[PDB]
């Protein structure tokens, strides 16, 4: 946010003339989530001219939506 | 001690100092009460009665008086100074206060302290001119659409931040005396977080001149009645305090606005720029196009250099293209026989002195050539051998070859 | 134009103009005539006999008054000014004089110009404290050993330079009127010759406040006869003029003192310092420990280096010391990933670009060593190559070796 601070000088009869100036606020800083293990065994097996499949597995897998 | 200036002596952006652009500034009203002198009541609440205090308006009077210079002059909570506008002055009928800064401001708040209750339709104008036409900054009502012809409760779209916004919210009739009205310029603005790189918001934040427009005003329905002397004088439009906070625009290149030779708010430009809002660059500073100042980069204007031969320089975009977007300042007539957007070079009928730099002001000799003797004027650059006819020995093309007599044909000036 | 900048703007010693610091100031005295008003007498002495004339001192009357202020105003030998104490103020009664400078001042003299005859018994005292502890300066007396408890006609020891000595001189009755004691700080001192050298004498001669004590009075002995009221009349102290000479202590570091924003009186701090005495040194000025000045040597406090990475610095003793007494200054919490005093450097799992220098902000490019493929995160800063495992090509550890195949298990990624 962007905040305006105004500096009044008072005494018993009031309120002074004020001094203004304005300041932005540092964001909050956002842990990074852990990140997830990559597929091994990755590996290329070529059918044709256009077409290649490819396979990999994963360890983490011993239901989720990933 | 200069803010532009960095602890080593490198440019950095500048920016003035935050002020109440409002303070101590003429303001023009529609409406004042004392000409002729009029009665006006007050209203106070109190658990569930009302009770009305009836005063006089003398403008001849100091202490009876409520001039537009109460608004701008300094609010003291222990003695308040209102403005008070003429009595039951109700829709169609408006009253309207006339704010001119006379130079262009990036404006982050507009406030107001009320002293009546607050009223039940409100707006603020902006004017990129000096006055010619007004843009509207935003709308307070009760119902947006019936009187200001706007959505009600409208959330700001990012398609369109330069576009003012009704709401309903600080229009209520509770504080009836006391009552505040701060419209902030970015609220709610989806690309306010980068303002340094939105244009569109730096423009919306613009203003060169404020008017705010009371239209209606709140009632209880007693005006109507057998007395409307006694009701119709309790309703009136009273503020107090009036700010218009802000910094000078000066696109990042200015501290500090200080009044010209004739008595103009200007900015006090630095890094090589020029203009009321350094929105232009200093004369032979066309080096590179012309950038707003951001926090990271200072984008300062750059000096031309025509090695003390040329006053003024252009800008070229092709050259600024060509250069990869580094340098695009092309000097204007060079002088001193020289060629170039370095503006250092040789020409024909001459040659370059190898003794001297290039830099130097006898950098080219003149090159002699026979006018019988040389085929043509123009000569060999490095040595300074003239274009000899009939293989010519001379220098300058002066003396016939060995065996070689002078003949008085034009082409054949030596024979065998 | 600046006293401490050389022909060249190289740096030298600083020292304040030599003053008269008692000048024009405040002098708090315990006793003056006028309040209420009494009489005195003057007693002159020509041939073998004393004369006496008889005098008023009324405070109220501006040419009868003899104030305190009469002590530190302009000496005219025309028209002479002098303050007066109380009439028979004898031992044990004492009239003291205490003098505030507000500051530390490297005293050279103290002197006092006597109306009436020089005491028999005067003690001269300073403060290190702005008046808290006072330290005797100089004893002046016939019985140094009676009156002051310190031996009379004491030579000047080498071992304490630091004493307050006794002297029978400048305590003599003659003259009668005129009579002067100029207290030399640094006379007879053995090592006031090597001055600049020797902390000890530097310590003497420093004081904020003066205090003068008047102990006893020269006598004739004729005040315990029948008649005491002319008699005792006719004995008093008497001071036209009061001076303190000495620079104002700035440890070699400036040419002035002026008063600052509390309106206290400090140095004008030179050669990269501060402080009220310039005793410390100014912040990221602490690559060497601080030194007073000396005539051939100008002792500036040396500037921190950082690169434009870090604020603050502090000074090491040991790296002082490892240096062989050059520089000691290491930079705290440095920052764009640097490290070292230096503060230039490179950190683990990441690598130098070769392309750029150290100084530079991408002077370290990020080494993103594949969490499968290579062994650990630290690479090869030269190159920027990952510890692979099982011999993997990849400049990131990224593509399995020729004939290899990706595999399933984590400890081999790639089998032939
Ligand atoms: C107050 O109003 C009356 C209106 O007739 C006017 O005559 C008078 O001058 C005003 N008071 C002062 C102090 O001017
Ligand atoms: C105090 O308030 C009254 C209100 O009428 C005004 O006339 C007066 O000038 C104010 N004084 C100051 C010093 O603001
Ligand atoms: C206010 O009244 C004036 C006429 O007095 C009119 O020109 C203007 O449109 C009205 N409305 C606003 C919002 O100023
Ligand atoms: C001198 O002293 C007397 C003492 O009674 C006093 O009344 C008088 O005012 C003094 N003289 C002057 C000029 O004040
Ligand atoms: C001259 O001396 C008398 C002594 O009482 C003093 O009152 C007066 O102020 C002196 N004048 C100057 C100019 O010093
Ligand atoms: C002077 O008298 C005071 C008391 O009035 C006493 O404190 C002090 O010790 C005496 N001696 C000196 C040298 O000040
Ligand atoms: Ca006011
Ligand atoms: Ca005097």
């Amino acid at each position: 946010s962007h905040y305006v601070i105004t500096l009044k000088a008072f005494n018993n009869v009031g309120e002074g003339i004020p001094l203004y100036e304005s300041a932005v606020t540092r964001p909050h800083t956002v842990p990074d989530p852990t990140p997830m293990m990559p597929p091994v065994g990755v590996q290329a097996s070529i059918l044709s001219h256009d077409t290649i499949r490819i396979t990999w597995a994963d360890n983490s897998l011993p239901t989720d939506s990933r | 001690p200069d803010p532009c200036s960095d602890e080593n002596g490198h440019p950095r952006r500048c920016i003035p100092d935050f002020v109440n652009a409002a303070f101590g500034k003429d303001v023009r009203v529609s409406s004042t009460c004392g000409r002729p002198p009029a009665r006006y009541c007050v209203v106070s609440e109190r658990g569930e009665e009302r009770l009305r205090s009836c005063h006089l308006c003398n403008a001849s009077d100091p202490k009876k008086a409520h001039p537009p210079a109460f608004l701008t002059d300094l609010n003291n909570p222990h003695n308040l100074t209102c403005w008070q506008s003429e009595n039951y002055l109700q829709f169609p009928h408006n009253v309207t206060l006339t704010l001119s800064l006379g130079k262009k401001f990036e404006v982050t708040y507009v406030s107001l302290q009320f002293c009546s209750p607050r009223p039940e339709s409100m707006a603020i104008y902006k004017s990129m001119d000096y006055g010619r036409t007004w843009v509207p900054f935003q709308f307070y009502s009760t119902q947006c659409r019936k009187m200001y012809n706007r959505p009600h409760r409208a959330p700001i779209t990012k398609q369109n931040e330069q576009e003012a916004v009704c709401t309903d919210s600080h229009t209520d009739m509770r504080p009836l005396s006391g009552g505040l009205i701060a419209f902030s310029t970015l609220d709610g603005r989806p690309s306010a977080h980068d303002f340094d790189n939105s244009p569109v918001l730096q423009d919306w934040v613009t203003a060169t001149d404020i008017r705010v427009a009371f239209s209606r005003l709140h009632t209880f329905g007693d005006e109507n009645e057998d007395d409307s002397e006694l009701a119709r004088d309790s309703y009136f439009y009273a503020v107090s305090d009036l700010q218009v906070g802000g910094r000078c625009k000066c696109n990042g290149h200015a501290a500090r606005c200080v009044r010209d030779r004739d008595d103009s708010l200007v900015c006090d430009c630095r890094h090589n720029t020029a203009g009321p809002e350094c929105d232009r660059c200093k004369p032979f500073h066309y080096d590179r196009p012309w950038q707003r100042a951001t926090a990271r980069e200072a984008n300062e204007c750059v000096a031309c250099n025509c090695n003390l031969h040329a006053r003024r320089c252009r800008f070229n975009m092709e050259l600024y293209k060509l250069s990869g977007r580094k340098s695009g300042g092309v000097c204007l007539n060079c002088r001193h026989n020289t060629a170039g957007r370095h503006c250092h070079y040789c020409k024909e009928g001459y040659y370059r002195d190898m003794g001297k730099p290039i830099t130097h002001r006898k950098a080219c000799k003149a090159c002699d050539c026979h006018p019988v003797g040389a085929a043509g004027k123009t000569c060999n650059q490095t040595t300074g051998q003239c274009p000899c006819k009939d293989g010519v020995t001379g220098i300058t093309c002066n003396r016939c070859a060995k065996g070689y007599q002078q003949s008085r044909s034009p082409i054949a000036p030596c024979i065998k």
